[PDB]
This record gives C-alpha cells, structure tokens and sequence, in this order.
C-alpha cells in the first residue's frame, strides 16, 4: 500500500505516453526487449539456462531421475514444472503456462523416456527460479525452460541405463505475453509498464506457428477485435524469437 | 478409438450442439444468492454471499469491494475419489474465474466490503470450469449484486480435426485441443471475452473459427440463464402477493 | 413485459435519468440488476429481484453499543428492519444524549449500557442514532455482576440470579425476541 | 460479532416460546422436520444420496477402489469418512460421529470387502458435502451417509475383479441430535433454535434399537434425569426415521 | 480368547475396580497450576496458565474469558511411535475436553482473558482422555481458577457381555463398548454430566447401568483428587510458616 | 477443618453473604476455589491456595509507558507488587502530570519517557497511577538516540554510549532490578 | 585513494566530528558504509555508494492523503524527489490548510482529497508539509462518485465518465506522471 | 511485550550482580545446577529418561522399529531426533544440536543396526519432551537423550528377528551451554539469567574429551579470547557431568 | 580412498588454500543491494531489500530494525533434485545467518523497519552456507546499509587427520570434521566471531588451530569482498560522470 504511491504516478506516465502512441523506452507495440539466452549455467544440473529479457532475469534448471510412471500412462515419461518467485497463486500460474506450452507442443517425446513399461520411467523436473523481476517473467521463463531442455543431458550412466544422451527435443514452444490496456496492447511489458494493472494476454506457438496455449489474466474485459489483431502479431513475435535459438 | 463417426460425436451430438443444460436459481436458503446448474454430466452449485464486511481488516479495500471466487471439487465428483481441498488446478480456476467477474461486478459501489463466490462441482465431466461460471453468474444476479451484464461460458474442443462445441470428457482427453471461454453478454449480444484459455494444437484460423463456434453456444446458454432468472422473478413476485393473499 | 436482465439496454442517457439498478456507459443506460423496469418521471430504475438494503435517514435499525464515552455512545448498526439482507452501509452509528428520551438525563449509563442490544432510529447521514419513541430503546440488557440475561419486571429490568435491579430506557419489545 | 446481534435477539425469541413450552415453528419437542432421501443423485459414483431435513441439505458420495488395509487388521475392508462444511473442528466431529455409527453398528461387513488377504482390500470413501446448513447437519449426514451406502454398487469390473454387485449392508445406524436448553430438550434443532447455544446430545441407534454411539457436545451440564428420558425418545425417533428407508 | 474369566479381568481386577491411581498437584514450576496423574499405565501431566491475555485480539471476548484445552500425545507414549502433531482424535479430544470445562470454569469473571489448559500424555493406555481431564481438573484447582465444582471423569467398558469400570487397552481393543464420562461434583456428590461419549453396542438398560458404574468410580477418583489438593494446601501452608520460621 | 474444595457448600444464601472465593446459585453459597473457609461477620469467603491478584487503589504497580499524549501518560500495567501471579485486571493505566511529582513539573515527556519501565502506586480505580512519592518513578529508560539503556548518574539519566542526557522522575530503585 | 569500507578506521573521535556514514566506538571513528571519505572542516563523513535518503527540511516529497481532519491533513509520505530508494524517515506527515496556497481557504477536505496523490514540500520536522507553490499540489485525484481518476481541464478536475467536477489545489505536473 | 516489563527488570538485576562478579543464586560461573538423571520413566518405550537440571525438567523417550535405511547409506541404521517445547525455530535447533552430539560422537553404532543388507534397518526415534523450562533445556535434553539411549532395549522379539538386547552405546556425548554476556560467560544459565538476552555458546564433548559439536546462537559477537577459555572450561564441565552417569 | 596424498588434496590444493572465488556486486536491478558469488563450485546469489517498512505490525520493533535472512536452495542446486521450500537444515542456516548480521548491522538507526536478506544457492557444494554469508555481506554494503564492518565466512574441515581450509564436497562427507566460521572485520583485522558451528571430532588443540586457519582464510576472502565493492565504487563513479558526459 505505501509502495502504490510511486507506482500510481508511474501508471499516469505510461498512460500519458500511451495516449501519444508511445512506450516508456521507445519500443514498438510488438517489440521485445533484448533477449539473451545462456545455457549450461548450472553444471551439476542435467540441463540449464539463464535468460535475460531486458533487465528481467530468470534461470531454469532441469533434473532427471527415474521412477514413477503415471497409472494412466504407464509407458509415457514424466515432466513436472515448478517455479519460485522469491505470490503463490502467481508462481503457480506461471509454472502451469510454461508447462502447458511444453506439454501441448510435445517438445519432449515422453514415449522415448520409458525404461520399464509401467515400472521405471524418466522423470524430468523443470525448476524455474526468478532472479530479477523487471516484467514478463513468464516469457523469460518460457524461453529459459525450452532452452534448458534443449541443452539437457539424460543421466543414464549415473544410474545403470548406459551411455548418456541428449534429451530428444522435437519442438520449440515460445510464448508472447502482452499487457492489454483498454483497446491497446503492449507486447513484452516491462515492470514499469505493469504499473498500469495486471491485465495481460499470453499466446504460445510451436514450430509451425500453431497456437499451442493461450491464457488471458487479470480483471479486464478483452475486446475480441484486439484479440484478433494480437493473435496475429503474437504468432509473428514468437517466430522472430524462435530464430534467436538458431544463432 | 475414433471421436467423430459420420458427423456424430460419441454421444449423438453435432459439432455445434450443446449438452443438455438445466439451471435453477435460489436453491440455497442460507445464501444471498445461489443456483444449481447442470451441463451434460456436470452437476454444479454456486452460492454467493452478498456485499458484506471482509473481516481480516488487512484484505480490505477503501475504494472497492474485493471479489473472491472458490472453485472446489467434491471428492465424489470425479471418477477416482479426489482428496478434498485446494488443488493447483483449483487455485488456477479460482484465480481466472474471479477475474472474469472482477471486470463485470460494480465492486466500486461497496467499498471495504466483500462479495464471495463459492462454486462446488458435485459431479464432474469436461467443462465444469465453464459450468461453474454460468452457475456463478446466475447466483450473482439472484443475489442482486450490480453487474455490467451477464457472464456466459462455454469451451470449444477439437476432435478428429473438427471443432466441436461444449466438449465432453472423451473429446477433452483424446481431442487435439480444448478452449474454455466466458463472455460478457450486454443487451443480448456477446460484447467481450471475460475468460479465455486454451490447451492443445490449433491453427490461427481454427482459433478464430472456435471463437465463433463459442459465441453461438454462449447466446444459447445465456438464454437458458435469463429463463432461470425469469422463473425467479415470478417466484419473488407471486411471493409478495402471497403474504397479501 | 417490464422484466429486465443486467446488461439489457434501457435507452440513452439523454432522455432518461440514471436511477437505482441502472448505470451509464458510452452514453447509454443499462440495468445493473434483474427485475422490473420502471420509467417514471424521466427516471429509470430497476426493482432488483433481491435489493441490497441501505440504512437511510428515517429507518428503524438494530444496533449494539460497542463503547461508551459519557455522552457520545457508539452503537454497532447491524441490520435494517424490513429486510433480512445485511445493508451495504453497515458500520458504527453514534447516539448522543440529547436524542435519548426527550428528557433530561446526564452521563448516559442511565439509558444505554455496554454490549447491550439496542433498537433506535436513524436521523443523520452519519448513522446518527436517536431514541425518542417508546418503541425504540434497549431490547436486551445484561447485569455487570453476573452478566446474566436481564428479565423485564414492570418499569425496570431486574436480574434473576443476583437480584440487582437495573433501570434504563426499556423498549416495549424488550425480551419479546422481536423489534 | 456483527451477526451475533440478530442471533441474540432470535435467541430471546426462542427462549420465550420455550417458556410457554412451544418451539418457534410449533413442532413437538420430539419431532423431526420433513425428511427427504434421494439416492443416485451423483452418477459416476458407486454410491450416493442427498438428504433434506427441513431446509437443511446434505449430499454424500461413496467412492471405492482396491487398496492396502491397516497393518493391524490384515483381513478386513477399510471405511474412511470425511466431511466438508463449506469450522475444521466441527467438520471433524461430524465426520467422526457419522463414522462411528457406521463402524460400531457394523452396517458394513468389512470382511466381505477383501481381495487378496493382507494385500488388496476395498477402501470405502464416504464424503459428506453440506449444501445448506439450517441446523442439524449431523442427523442429515448420518441419514444421507447410510442411505448412500445402501445404494452402493461395488465397481468390481472397473478394476478387473469382474461382475459388479451391491455393497452388502447389514444394519441401519440412525443418529438423533437434540438441543439442550436447561432441562428441556428439543429434538432435531433448527439453525434458528441453535441461536440459543451449540449445546447438544446425539444418540445413534442400530437396527435392533441398541445404542451404537453417543456424543454430547457444547459447554453445558447434562442433567442425568433429562438424559435417561431423552435416551428413550431418541431410540424411538430412530425407529420412526428408520422406516423412511423401508418405503 | 476371553476377557472375563471367573469374575476377574485379564489384569486381575473386578468388574467395578479402578486401576491404581496416583495424583500430585503443583508439579511444574513455570505454570500457574499443574498436576501429575497416573491411571493404570496412563502417565499424564496437565498445566494451566491462569487468567492471561489472549494475543490475537479477534479471539478476545469482551464479556467472558476464553478456554483453551489441548490434548497431545508424546511420540513415545504409544506402542508404535506416533508422529507428533495434532491428530483428528486429538483435536476431537481437545474440543470435548474444553467443553467439559467451559461448563464449570466461571469465565464471566475474567473478560478478555484466556485460561489455557495443556495436558500431555507421557504414557498412554486406554482412557488417557480420562486421566487427562482428571489431571486437568486438579491443575485448575491448583491454579486457583474459580469453578462451580470439580470435574471427575472415568470410562466404562463392556467385556464378554459384562460392564467394567476403567477399562484397559486389551478390553478397549476387544470389548463390545467403550464409554467415557466426566461429572461436575458439587457438595461431595455427583451432580451432572460434563462429558459423555460412547462407542460399541449397548442396550437401553446397559447404558443407564453404565452411568451408575461410572459415578461409583468417579466418587473414588474424586476423593483422590481432593487428597491431592489437600496435600498442596498443607504445602502452601507450611511454606508460609517457613519464611517466618 | 476449615479446608474447602471448590463446589463445597458453605451454607444458605440467607445465612451468610457471598464474599471472595465464593459463588451463589439456587440460593446456596458454594466454594469456587480450594482454600481455608473464613467467616467474618456473616461474610463467608475462601482464601485460595493460589490467589489471583487484583490491582486496587493503594497497590504498588510495575508498568511500561506505551503512549505519551500531551499532559497524559498511558502506562501498560502488568504486575502488582507482592504477588508473582499475573493480576486479573491488567491493562492500560493513566498517569497525569499532576501526579507525576508532588512538586511542580511542566509537560510529561519531562519525566515519563516512551517505552520506559515505571514503578507507580495506584490512587484511583481504572488503574489511575501516581508517581508522587520518591519510592516511585522510572526504573529503566532507553536513550532516545542510540536506544542504549541509560545509567543513572546524580539526578539525571545518562547514556554511556552517545552520552545524551535526559531528565525524568527517577525512582530510587532505578537500575537495581528491584521494585 | 579516498575509498573506505565499513569497519575501516578513520581516526580518533578527538580529531574529527562524527558525520554521515561514520560511527564512534572506544573513542575511534570508523566508516559504517562504503564510499568516499571526506573531511570538511574537521567533520569526517563517507559518501555512501548507495545512500539511504533522509527526508529533511526543504526537500520535495510525494505522498497520498490517508485521512482529512477538518483542519489538519494527514499524508502518507513515501518518496523524496531525486532518489528511488525509499527514504528512512518515512511515515505520515501533517498538512494544515494554512499551508495550501498562501490564500485563505477554510475547509481542507476541498483543498486536498482522501486517497489523493500529493506532491508536497518539507517545512521543518515530523514531516510538516506545504503546497502553496505551483510546482506543488495534488498530482492525482480520484472521483468520489465514480471512483475513477479525473483529468484536468483548466483549473478543475473534470471526471471523464461521470462528468462531476471537483476543485482542489492542483500541481503543475498533474496527470503528467512526473513530479 | 507485557511479559517483557517483568523480564527487563529481572535483566537489570542479573546485570547488576554480574557487575559485582556474582550470579543470582551464588553459583560459580563454571558451576552447573544440581543434575538428576532418572531412566525408565516410560516403560512403553524401548528406552527413556527424565532429567532434572535445577528446576528444568526434560523427558526423552526412545522408540525403535524396523524400516528402510536411507538410499545413500544402506548398511546403516537410522537415528531421528525431534523435540517438543510446549518457538519451532528453537525446537529444531535444540533437536539438531542434541542430534549432532549423538551422531558425531558415534554413541550408537549404526552399522550394528542393520537387519537386511539395504532393505530392513533399525530406526531409532529419540523424541525430547520439555516438561518445565527453567533454563538450559538444551544441556538437560542432551543429558536425558544419551541417558535414554543408554537404557534402551531393542524390541527384537516383537518384530520377530531374534532375541532382545541392550542398545550398544559406544560413547557419552555431553553438551555444555553457556550464556555469553559482554565479555563474561555463565555456564548453565537459568531462565532468570536468560532475561539478559539469548546469546549462548554450546560445546558438546565426547568420552575422550574431544569436541564433537559446537554452536553459538544469538545476535552477538563472540570474543576469541573468551571463546578459548570457555573451551577449556566447557571440556572440564562435561567431564564432571559425564561422571554422574558412572554412579 | 585417501583425502591427502603427498600434502595435496584431491583437487590439488594445499591444506591452507581457498577454492577459487568470484565476487560481483550490483547484479540485480530490482534490489537495494546484491552480489553474485562463486566459492569453488558454489554459485550463490544474494539480495538485500534496504530498510523498508515491516508489514505484519506485530513484527515491528519500536526501537530498532528487524533482520530477516532466508537461505534457500534451488531444486536444481544439488545432485538429486531437492524438493523446493524450507527444511530443517535451511531454517537453521537461516537462523545463525540472521544472527551473524544482527551483531554487525546498525539496526538502531531504522526503527520499525526491516532489512531483509535473501540468499539463493543456484549450485551447491560444501560451504554454500559460507558462500552465502560472504555474498550477503557484500550485498549489504552494495545496499549501503550501515554496519560496524564486514562479515567474512569460511569453514575449516579435517581430512586424514589434517585441518584443511575451505573443505570441498568429498572432504565434508568423508572427512572427520566440518567447522563453518564467520568473523567481523574492522580496520582490516579479524575482530570477533560472528558465526561458529562444528560437527565431527576434533581435539581441543585442533579447535584452537582451526580458528587460526579460518582467520587466515577469511582475511583472504575479505580482500576479495573489498575488491568487489571497490569495482562497484568505480562503476557508479564512472556512471555519475557518464550522465555528465
Ligand atoms: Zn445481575
Ligand atoms: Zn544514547
Ligand atoms: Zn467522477
């Protein structure tokens, strides 16, 4: 409540500029801030990645160990995603989205992580750790999680399943989160821009540009007109971010 | 197995046909507003506890009422008895469900107060999330809390490559996508989306076609919603002439 | 049919004047609640199929004194007579001595008390309570020695256990379980 | 504190009518309100029932699945009873009472729910979900719970145990809760009569009119004379109730 | 296997014999009142923290003191090392035990205060719940908290068709019934029932015949409680005459 | 034997008058606490084997200054000298500048500091305190700057750390850890 | 090198006067923060690498009105223009109608508003605020009828949707998002 | 806060006596209060002991039951220590220290507690239950814990393994906790003395006077010279306490 | 398996040699103070949130700031994915850590305030507790919060009978003793012990010698800390000259 005073004035500013068709830092309404992906940042981890989205920082680590195959899928691997935003409800929504995008795009062939039909199956733990929250930890974590899985090494030797091999990854889930303000949208909102409210839309695309997951959040009404425009711009934005994994 | 055989889903419904719905307002005596709703195998019950005082003073708001929404599944609502209490899924559904009404309720009329929505799924099938929202919107009107309009909700699935309205358990477990929607109905017409969520794989085109399929279903559901409140209107009406009679 | 659902368009904000159960947006009036639409004297209002009470200057309310200050008495207004629903503007109401028995009584203890359930009237935007009519007044009091329920004995309120007789503005409904 | 005002006044009313030996609604001191029992309200469940007691409403679901029994009793089925009164203290007591009636009356032959002696056994979950609390959710939940078990179908097939059959029920436990005010007792108290205080006595009887369980809850002293009297009444009310299971 | 062989029970007691009892008041130094009690193999200790200030202000009652009672079993008090932390059984025992005392403590004498009662069982056997209430009641007198009278409790069991006073573990685990009581004791006599609970299967007569077998043992227990406070009375008395000596 | 257990009948509500450690019900007097039954001039009371002290006019009390409102000092009374058991009527008491010192003192911050531990004597119901006498006063204070416990030096309190110096109604037991 | 780390000995408390970023102990001056050690006029201080602002006399502040008494205006001070780091001595300051615009306005409720973001100036201590300058005043007023934020139009704050207008001391940076 | 008034004064008193080289009861600074060790106070426990240190009283019970050894250390028995003080951050610390002393001194040979290679192993539960807190519940608890273990009977013939035997205890861990005040130390502080603050140093020693565990708790700076002296003093205090186990 | 072979440890360092250390201040934007730290294979990140208002009123100390310290291990920081959330070991570490700063931080200057220290270990090895302390201490200076001086921490272990500085994972697990230390440093000298703990088996003589090895190590680490802050001082300096440039 005492923090709100500074934020509210920051809100007036972001709106003062929105009326004049601009953002605080000069970006375009569909422009992400500089993205930096750094894999293998946690050696003891089977896979890992640090992603920087503007000043926003997040690190994802992956751990693999055998064990529990779900009763309904005793022949399908397992992927668990968790996040820590050092509230709970948010940290939970963040983990679920990242997970949905990985799950629905089938980025990781869960059938290949089988070891013993319904007895032992590889279990992939994806843990998201936020370091610096400067806005849109969601996209950063999504970029970091897929980047981490792509740079993951199955710990076969350490156990008894033979030679170690890279985790078979077949898709590249990416998500664009936009801050909706009235009938205007702002892709990749910064912490400052969020001072307007927590009204956002998140679209997740796969290799082929198929929408794999969508999530609208906040106490706001989403104009269907804007949603259509944002649906297009978003698939585009995800594609351009996807070529950041190429080089 | 096979989801669509000769234009008919595994229950006889067409790609654009809702499941049998039922709606009843004022079903709970101890509650400012309530509503029993059914959507296919889904049996849901919403309760609303009007603009009251939020007791733990810290969660109070000096300009508007806070809205709380609790989506809970009974341990006997699913196929395999589910341990009672908040699930991560439940927490999620409660967060988004509360966000759909936060935009609709005129919470600014009741500062420092709280309007709590409680929805309980006694029997679960696919779509309970949308059933509860429909059920809650009725209960909110029954409770008479000011709103910009109604909240109607439906999910659009996708089976065997074909978009379907109001998906059932099997089309939700074996389909290629599921997309719950909730719209604000104002003046008998879809105006905006209150709740949008999707999981699966759909093309940019299919998403747009799915919005359409859903708005058709919402108007259909909204009608059942006005009907249920109409009966209520009669009850409180012929109830006044009751004491006079 | 006068029936109306929340969201239904009532007309332009020009011709009609926003009233209870109605709101404006984009220059248009819609019902905020379900019920009968009444457009009388330029004013459009909707009779909610479940109104939310509002304590207003002139209403009979049920309250309980939370604290006394030798003059100004704080009474916790809980509900408006007529409607079972709890009002929206519930809160603390102040009852001054001048408005107690249109008589001459000092202090306050000789009429009010502590934790005692009261039944006064509303007069003043600040839930300013006033008790003048014989219908109003303490409806249920407790002794200070045994905290036991006090029974009404004629023109005074006596106690069964201890026997300490207490006096204070009694309400003809005192002990009736009604108000 | 703000709700206590209307409850105290309502209390003054209840006591006043009690003085003239009359209950708020005219009912007789040993008469339950309208009792309605509806089985199979929840389908996907192997057993279910809903009970209306006056304006009081309760639904009970019965679930079943093979499981491992208590190491103490290697040869016997398992029955767990829960309740959600959508505080926790009261919700545990209500579940335990209903529970005790079922267990002590031996309404369910736990020896018949054994699969692989010492390994698998039928675990019967009984969840009580209060829908409308208008007083005495207990008797309502006891009725509902027993009704629900009598209408239970063991899902033998679903688990490859073959051919479904009814859950053999051999007794009908029925509890009668009364509110105690001084020396007078009010059977099947309404939520409006409970404004007097949460002082009650509960007696559960079996098929043969024997006491299978008892429970007095609340901050009050029970007169022994009153008890003996009410002990008979309760056993009688049980019979008048236990007949609504016949027709 | 039989529980009653020739009038004698497995431990040699007669159907109407309390197990050996031991009661000592003022056993703890940092506590307003306290008591060490032993019923058969039950080893229990109670502590009372006299009229004190209840911290979370929302639990504070403006007219009367609030009573809290906590039954808790030591991880090492049962044959199978129990895991610390409130049990459903424990929560239940505490609630019913608190009620037994709310009915006697003169709470209207200390508004806004709290009288906390902690009772710990160091070694459990059947009826620990009974040992605790007895211990507690002694502790309360030791702490000097105004009461209508004393609280005495005992359980009646049923073994091989026969009622038995103060049942042991074996009887409780293989008998036909278990029924703990607690009475308010004014004027050296049993006045009313403070705590009543039954499990098993008993006839209308047996139940009534159980109260008699319970009040008989209670009076005996009560005399023991009274001797424990009388000794304490000597101790505070010769302790005063000590400072001057 | 004069020993009585709680619940023991002392006599009829007609015979004697209800005193300390005794309660009435059904027209009969009983003992509520264990102890020696004493009967002085028709008044039956019981001396508890564990008396719960009550702060009354004349008692020496120990307290903390929780609020310094101009010409007013709200003291957080917690113990009654002579008994270790927490007193039944604990709460906030009041100290007026007029009672700070039998002498002449302006302001209150000039004698009673915020958070200070005080030793005062009750001179009026509702925990009305008086620092008049020399045996009364502040027993421990903290430097307003460094918050270090101030050591007594002369008739003024001094901070050994920052050397600040404040003056106040110092009890002659300041720093002895005894009151 | 003027750089010092916390703990570095600066000199005896005899040779220098303890200044900001320095503490004394055993008659020795040490650095409490890391930064540049400066000794101006016998006064040794350290320029912190991350100063923690202290809202002193004469600096511009920013706050939200917590409650408007009839004459005194209670403001919740939060920041000190020129630094993002929340200052140390934050809390609630006081604004008296006498300090609004050098003009003569009676009520304070119409000068400032409840929950209005204000841009004041420090007068002396305990956060004594003033707003009689153009640069100072309200920065964001919320409508009392529709609860929405109001836009500026001339010298009035005209609500965009409800139309209601309010008049209160407005800052020249109103609605700018700057201060 | 209110209980603080009384404690702050008590604190002034103790500090007054320190300034005059005295402890409030007249003890020496390296002198423990009277110690009393009474084993077998809980017969339904494989082992147990009550310890009285001055007025401080503590009971420790020891329960043993077969279970699975940790994955990392098969061929190794298990010892789990837990404490109950009727805050938690203090209860955990007290248990961890007690536990640390037993474990680092190897008072019980865990290798001898193996039942089956890496499947069945004896699990030792040491639960500490504070009875009366008059200061230094830690040293008291360490005393009772090691005493209970010394009087432990492995319940072999209850799980059908073999014959019963006494738990082989190979060492005698004793911890000495001191209250550090300024530059002074007070061995075995009492609740009264503890009013000065919660700044202590604890040194646990073994049979050969080797330091087995150490722990300084509280917000304060421990002087190196004071520590060096407290070291020797503590080793010696432990030797004396250790003797109470002989006779 | 021998830990010391020819005066060298499995990684090649001598008994009195630190593992390679890397320290960087101001690495977080949304924190008042911070520092990244690498100690051997320990990757630790510290964040400090300058004197801010403590929210739960009951935790507000009228006379001084309150210190809170949270040591936490990322699920991926260990060999076997660790369940996120506090455990007994972390709560403990958090407590002694809180206490090490309670004596150095000048809390009396910020009444009713909170100085919250958060330390996360991204990759763990032996000594993480030590690494976090050094990180936290740098973070606190980066945040400019007043302190009597620096806090430098190192642990000493015992391997094959020899005391070794800054033990590694194999040494802590297979050695004979682990002893984490932390000192207060003023005027470039070890002044006092801020944190002390030990587990294992050491002779009185080895304990005193251990204090000596840790001091030699800590001074070396202190220098590295001073350096990280020196650079931070040079970067904010050339920053103030940047805006003017
Ligand atoms: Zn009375
Ligand atoms: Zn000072
Ligand atoms: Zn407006």
């Amino acid at each position: 409540m005492p923090e709100d005073i500074l934020v509210d004035i920051k809100r007036d500013y972001v709106l003062s500029k929105l009326r004049d068709n601009e953002r605080i830092d000069g970006r375009g309404f569909d422009e992400f801030r500089k993205v930096e992906i750094i894999p293998n940042v946690i050696e003891k981890a089977e896979g890992s990645a640090l992603v920087k989205l503007g000043d926003t920082q997040v690190v994802v680590g992956v751990k693999m160990q055998p064990g529990e195959p779900y009763p309904d899928t005793p022949d399908r691997g397992v992927i668990i995603v968790n996040a820590e935003l050092v509230p709970d409800e948010n940290s939970i929504e963040l983990a679920r989205v990242v997970d949905r995008g990985i799950r629905e795009s089938e980025a990781v062939d869960l059938s290949k992580l089988v070891i013993e039909e319904g007895e032992k199956v590889w279990i992939v733990f994806v843990d998201i750790h936020a370091l610096d929250d400067d806005g849109n930890l969601l996209d950063a974590s999504a970029l970091a999680a897929i980047a981490a899985l792509m740079n993951t090494k199955v710990p076969a030797e350490r156990f008894d399943l033979g030679e170690d091999y890279l985790l078979p990854v077949r898709d590249l889930p990416v998500s664009v989160t936009s801050l909706i303000v009235g009938n205007k949208y702002l892709v990749d909102p910064s912490r400052e821009e969020m001072s307007v409210g927590d009204t956002t839309l998140t679209i997740t695309t796969d290799k082929d540009d198929n929408v794999v997951a969508m999530q609208k959040s906040g106490g706001y009404l989403l104009d269907e007109k804007l949603f259509d425009e944002l649906l297009d711009v978003s698939i585009n934005c995800a594609r351009k971010l996807r070529e950041k994994f190429k080089e | 197995e096979k989801l669509i055989v000769d234009g008919l889903r595994l229950d006889g419904r067409k790609f654009d046909e809702l499941r049998p719905i039922k709606i009843e307002a004022s079903v709970l005596k101890r509650a400012d507003g309530s509503c029993y709703l059914e959507m296919g195998k889904n049996k849901v019950i919403a309760a609303v506890f009007g603009p009251r005082e939020v007791h733990p003073r810290h969660l109070q708001d000096p300009s508007k009422a806070i809205i709380r929404y609790r989506y809970n599944m009974a341990p006997f609502s699913v196929e395999e008895r589910k341990r009672p209490g908040p699930d991560r899924r439940s927490i999620e559904i409660s967060k988004v469900s509360k966000e759909a009404f936060e935009a609709v309720i005129m919470k600014e009329l009741f500062p420092r107060s709280a309007i709590d929505i409680f929805v309980e799924v006694l029997q679960a099938d696919a779509g309970s999330r949308t059933a509860c929202l429909n059920a809650a919107s009725v209960a909110l009107v029954d409770a008479g809390v000011p709103m910009k309009g109604m909240i109607t909700s439906v999910a659009v699935g996708k089976a065997d490559g074909q978009l379907v309205l109001d998906p059932m358990k099997e089309e939700d477990n074996f389909g290629e996508a599921d997309m719950p929607f909730a719209f604000l109905i104002r003046n008998g017409k879809i105006e905006s989306i209150a709740l949008l969520q999707m999981d699966g794989r759909m093309t940019r085109d299919e998403v747009k076609q799915a919005i359409e399929l859903a708005k058709k279903g919402a108007l259909q559901i909204y009608e059942m919603q006005r009907e249920a409140i109409l009966r209520r209107y009669i009850e409180v009406g012929e109830e006044m002439d009751e004491i006079t009679e | 049919m006068r029936f109306v659902m929340p969201g239904d368009r009532i007309g332009s904000a020009e011709e009609y004047v926003k009233g209870e159960g109605v709101y404006e947006e984009g220059g248009e009036l819609f019902a905020a609640v379900a019920g009968k639409l009444i457009i009388k004297d330029r004013v459009a209002k909707v009779e909610s199929i479940s109104p939310i009470p509002e304590i207003v200057k002139g209403d009979v309310v049920l309250g309980r004194v939370v604290d006394l200050r030798n003059s100004i008495a704080l009474i916790e207004v809980s509900s408006k007579k007529g409607e079972n629903r709890g009002p929206s503007n519930r809160g603390i109401g102040i009852l001054h001595v001048s408005n107690v028995d249109e008589g001459y009584v000092k202090e306050i203890s000789e009429a009010v008390g502590y934790l005692d359930i009261l039944k006064a009237r509303v007069i003043g935007d600040n839930l300013r309570l006033s008790t003048k009519e014989e219908e109003m007044g303490v409806l249920r009091a407790l002794c200070s020695n045994c905290k036991t329920e006090m029974v009404r004995e004629g023109d005074i309120l006596k106690c069964p256990e201890c026997g300490r007789v207490e006096k204070r503005k009694i309400s003809t409904d005192y002990g009736k379980g009604e108000w």
